[PDB]
C-alpha cells in the first residue's frame, strides 16, 4: 500500500477463452479472484498501457500477500485467469480516472 | 490414461443416508473439475453438482442442497457424495465425471437402491436342452433367480466366453429380482468343453459358479 | 435452467445414411456437448465444444451450431453408433441435459433362435420349478411368446425381459421364464414356448416332455 490509490468496487466482468472448460472454470472461480484494483496515480504515467500493466502486477501481489493470509491457495491457472479479468478492471479503472 | 473407480452399489434404509465415493487413479492432472450426476430408471440425466478438488470450491445444483453434499479428499484423490435422508426418488446410477479440458473421464457409476428390502443373496439354476438339439451352434444359460438387491453381474467361463452372449436387465417381481443369460456355442463343444456361468452380487458376497451338465 | 430439448426422441436410419439430431436450447449457449451412452455403460463424452471429437469417437461423427440451435451428425450411419445420445451444457448453473436421442440402425429382416429349458434339480429340490425360454437375435424387436403347460394359455407368472439392439449384428433379444410351484409343474407333463414374428408365417414353437 505504500504510494497506492485503491479503486472503488466494480462488477467483475467475464472473460471469454475460447473452451467451455476454461469459462465454466472462470465463472465458479471468479468470486475468488479481486474486484478493485490497487494502482499507482494517473500522472506517473506517459500511456494506458503502462498504467495497465503494473495494475495488473500490483493487484495480483496485494491479493495473493493476504488471501494466503486466509488459509486460500491459487493454481497457476488462477494466476493466469487473474491476469485476463484484473486486466480489464485495470482499464476500466484508467478509464474512471480520466472519465 | 486415468481411471476413475466409484465404489459399490449402496443399499439403504429410506431415511438414512449413504456416502459413495470416487478416486483418479494414475491422475497427473494437479486440478480438473468433478461432476456428480444422477441418472434415474436408465433414461435422464441431471447434473447435481461439482468440485475442483485441489483445492476448494464446490457448486451446486439448487435441486440438490439439502440432498448432497460433495466434499473431497486428496490424501488420497478421493471424491465423496454424501446423499442425505433418502427416499425412492433417489434410487439411481450415480455417476463421477472428471473434466479437464479436451479430456474427460466418467466413472462406471454407482447404483443406489432405497428400500427396506432384504438383501437375499441369488439362486443359480443352469440350463441345459432336452432329448435332442443341434442345428450348427447349441444354445445354454443360466438362470438367477430370488435376489435383492440389484446389480448382479454374469460371466461365462470367467469372461473368457464372449461370443453370443446375451445377459439382460433384471426384472422386479413381488419385491425380488431375476435375471438370465444365455451363451450360444458350437455344435462340438459342449459338453466336451466344460462350460460355467459365474454369477456375482456385491450385495450379499456372494460368488458363485455352476457348470452346464446336459439334462 | 437452460432447458435443451431433443429430436427425434427415438430414430431409426438404415446404414449408411446421413443422420442428423437435433437439440434446441431455451435460452442462448457458448458451447454444446454431446455423450454417447448404450446400454450397460456409463454415459461417455462423445463431443465437446460444439465441435470437436472426444477421444476414440470415429470422425464421421460431427457437430455444428450457435446460440439456441445445436445439431449432431453422423455422415455416415454405422452399426456400433446406435445408441441414445445426449446434449449437454455449461453456461449457467444448473447444467442441464438434453433428453436424449434415441438412434437405431436398419438392417434386414431376421428370425428368432427359440430355445427352452426344463428347470434343474437344485430348483425343483429348492421348492421352486421355473421353465425358461430365449428369443435370441431377432430383428425388428416387435415380438410376442405365449405358454402352453399342456396347450393352454398363461400370464400371471410370466417374466418378459428385453436388449437393446446388439452394436456386432444389429439385432434385438428376449427372455420369459414361467414360473410355477414344484406343485403345479409336477401336475403336468407337456410345455411349450410360442414365439410369434414378422420373419415367420406361423408363431414358431419350442417345447418339451417331461423325459430329459
Amino acid at each position: 500500500l505504500g504510494g497506492y490509490m485503491l479503486g472503488s468496487a466494480m462488477s467483475r466482468p467475464i472473460i471469454h477463452f475460447g473452451s467451455d472448460y476454461e469459462d465454466r472454470y472462470y465463472r465458479e472461480n471468479m468470486h475468488r479472484y479481486p474486484n478493485q484494483v490497487y494502482y499507482r496515480p494517473m500522472d506517473e504515467y506517459s500511456n494506458q498501457n503502462n498504467f495497465v500493466h503494473d495494475c495488473v502486477n500490483i493487484t495480483i501481489k496485494q491479493h495473493t500477500v493476504t488471501t494466503t493470509t486466509k488459509g486460500e491457495n491459487f493454481t497457476e491457472t488462477d494466476v493466469k485467469m487473474m491476469e485476463r479479468v484484473v486486466e480489464q478492471m485495470c482499464i476500466t479503472q484508467y478509464e474512471r480516472e480520466s472519465q | 490414461e486415468v481411471q476413475l473407480q466409484q465404489s459399490g452399489p449402496e443399499l439403504v434404509k429410506p431415511g438414512s443416508s449413504v456416502k459413495i465415493s470416487c478416486k483418479a487413479s494414475r491422475n497427473t492432472f494437479t486440478d480438473y473439475n468433478l461432476d456428480w450426476v444422477k441418472q434415474s430408471h436408465g433414461k435422464t440425466l441431471e447434473w447435481i453438482g461439482n468440485v475442483y478438488p485441489n483445492n476448494g470450491v464446490t457448486g451446486y445444483n439448487q435441486k440438490f442442497r439439502g440432498k448432497a453434499t460433495l466434499t473431497v479428499d486428496k490424501s488420497s484423490s478421493t471424491a465423496y457424495m454424501e446423499l442425505h435422508s433418502l427416499t425412492s426418488e433417489d434410487s439411481a446410477v450415480y455417476y463421477c465425471a472428471l473434466y479437464y479440458y479436451d479430456v474427460s473421464y466418467w466413472g462406471q457409476g454407482t447404483l443406489v437402491t432405497v428400500s427396506s428390502a432384504k438383501t437375499t443373496p441369488p439362486s443359480v439354476y443352469p440350463l441345459a436342452p432336452g432329448s435332442a438339439a443341434q442345428t450348427n451352434s447349441v444354445t445354454l444359460g443360466c438362470l438367477v433367480k430370488g435376489y435383492f438387491p440389484e446389480p448382479v453381474t454374469v460371466t461365462w467361463n470367467s469372461g473368457s466366453l464372449s461370443s453370443g452372449v446375451h445377459t439382460f436387465p433384471a426384472v422386479l417381481q413381488s419385491d425380488l429380482y431375476t435375471l438370465s443369460s444365455s451363451v450360444t456355442v458350437p455344435s462340438s463343444t459342449w459338453p466336451s468343453q466344460s462350460v460355467t456361468c459365474n454369477v456375482a452380487h456385491p450385495a450379499s458376497s456372494t460368488a458363485v459358479d455352476k457348470k452346464i451338465a446336459p439334462a | 435452467q437452460i432447458v435443451l430439448t431433443q429430436s427425434p426422441a427415438i430414430m431409426s436410419a438404415s446404414p449408411g445414411e446421413k443422420v442428423t439430431m437435433t437439440c434446441s436450447a431455451s435460452s442462448s449457449v457458448s458451447y454444446m456437448h454431446w455423450y454417447q451412452q448404450k446400454s450397460g455403460t456409463s454415459p461417455k463424452r462423445w463431443i465437446y465444444d460444439t465441435s470437436k471429437l472426444a477421444s476414440g469417437v470415429p470422425a464421421r461423427f460431427s457437430g455444428s451450431g450457435s446460440g439456441t440451435s445445436y445439431s449432431l451428425t453422423i455422415s455416415s450411419m454405422e452399426a456400433e453408433d446406435a445408441a441414445t445420445y445426449f446434449c449437454h451444457q455449461w453456461r449457467s448453473n444448473p447444467y442441464t441435459f438434453g433428453g436424449g436421442t434415441k438412434l437405431e440402425i436398419k438392417r434386414a429382416d431376421a428370425a428368432p433362435t427359440v430355445s427352452i429349458f426344463p428347470p434343474s434339480s437344485e430348483q425343483l429340490t429348492g421348492g421352486g420349478a421355473s421353465v425358461v425360454c430365449f428369443l435370441n437375435n431377432f430383428y425388428p424387436k416387435d415380438i410376442n411368446v405365449k405358454w402352453k403347460i399342456d396347450g393352454s394359455e398363461r400370464q400371471n407368472g410370466v417374466l418378459n425381459s428385453w436388449t437393446d439392439q446388439d452394436s456386432k449384428d444389429s439385432t434385438y433379444s428376449m427372455s420369459s421364464t414361467l414360473t410355477l410351484t414344484k406343485d403345479e409343474y409336477e401336475r403336468h407333463n407337456s410345455y411349450t414356448c410360442e414365439a410369434t414374428h414378422k420373419t415367420s408365417t406361423s408363431p414358431i414353437v419350442k417345447s418339451f416332455n417331461r423325459n430329459e
